[PDB]
């Protein structure tokens, strides 16, 4: 029969799902962008289109809709899927530390594992910590003598015998105090350098343990 | 286009983000001080940024005709939706 009335329609949808229509009917009479189609006087075979539109809001899962004209047993099961997931070629087995796996070129870290390689694992707040890695908000990291590890300055080594970088900044060392005698702090029979300051054994007094208590 | 990454860590998180967003997957990419979240931009702002075509993630929204009886056609369709790009296709209404 001739059709006067074709109303397309859709069940209900959950609130990430939207659909829209275009009808574009036998009449030059088309409609654009609204929530159901219609079409006003179909001919014997003569189709009519409508441009169904759907847009999710975010990563929806596997789940189905149906659109219907109403009046009519035909119906357009429209199966719906996500298209979030990225599809990359990646290696199974470095250089996230074995605390993680890589993905579409960064490392994906395990359950208490954080930093770009899987570095470092998790505290109760960690890099966080990272202006701590900074003797002040402007200074540069670690005294320019250590790297920022995990928000935490790890001095760099040397190879001057009796010297050692240390501090929270990597700010100190072991041989940088005054001399005397040809050796700092008067040598270790007398006294030991820390941090710029000679620490004098029982005994001897002076910035650089020079004299004898008196 | 249009990308905006406030706390993406992944590709998906990037792909999820909006539908202008893109992921450079090439390890040669990113230096130590990077972080992650620079991978993910418009496909121009990758591209002037030394990110290669073939390396772009950008995965699109798609319909699938599945199968193709009387009124309306088709019976079946599948649609992959990615979050704020509409998948569309045509549905014919027909009758004697
Ligand atoms: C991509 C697609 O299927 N969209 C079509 C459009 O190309 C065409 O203009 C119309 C037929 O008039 O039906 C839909 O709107």
């Amino acid at each position: 029969k001739l059709s006067s009335r074709v109303f397309l329609d859709h069940n209900a949808l959950p609130d990430t799902l939207k659909v829209t229509y275009d009808s574009f009917c036998s009449n030059g009479v088309t409609h654009r962008n609204q929530p159901r189609g219609d079409c006003d006087g179909v001919q014997i075979n003569v189709p009519i289109t409508f441009q169904v539109k759907v847009t999710a809001t975010e990563c929806i899962q596997e789940q189905s809709f149906v659109i219907r004209a109403l009046g009519f047993t035909d119906i357009v099961t429209v199966q719906v899927l996500p298209q979030c997931e990225c599809r990359c070629r990646d290696q199974s087995r470095s250089l996230c530390h074995g605390k993680g796996f890589l993905e579409c070129g960064i490392c994906r870290c395990d359950t208490g594992y954080i930093g770009k390689n899987c570095e470092c694992q998790t505290q109760g707040r960690s890099q966080e910590l990272e202006g701590s890695c900074r003797k002040d908000n402007n200074s540069i990291i670690c005294s320019g003598l250590g790297d920022c590890v995990c928000g935490q300055c790890l001095c760099h080594t040397s190879d001057v015998p009796g010297k050692l970088i240390y501090g929270q900044y990597c700010e100190c060392d072991t041989i940088n105090c005054e001399r005397y005698n040809g050796q700092v702090c008067g040598g270790p029979g007398r006294g030991l350098c820390f941090c710029g300051k000679c620490r004098c054994h029982p005994g001897f007094e002076g910035s650089a343990c020079q004299h004898h208590h008196h | 286009q249009e990308c905006t990454k406030f706390k993406v860590s992944s590709c998906r998180e990037c792909i999820e983000s909006g539908p202008g967003c893109t992921w450079c997957q090439k390890l040669n990419f990113t230096g130590p001080g990077d972080p992650d979240s620079i991978r993910c931009d418009t496909r121009p702002q990758l591209l002037m940024r030394g990110c290669a075509a073939d390396d772009i993630m950008d995965p699109t929204s798609l319909a699938e005709t599945q199968e193709d009886q009387k009124q309306l056609s088709p019976q079946k369709v599948t649609l992959y939706l990615r979050p704020g790009q509409a998948a569309a296709f045509n549905v014919t209404f027909r009758r004697a």
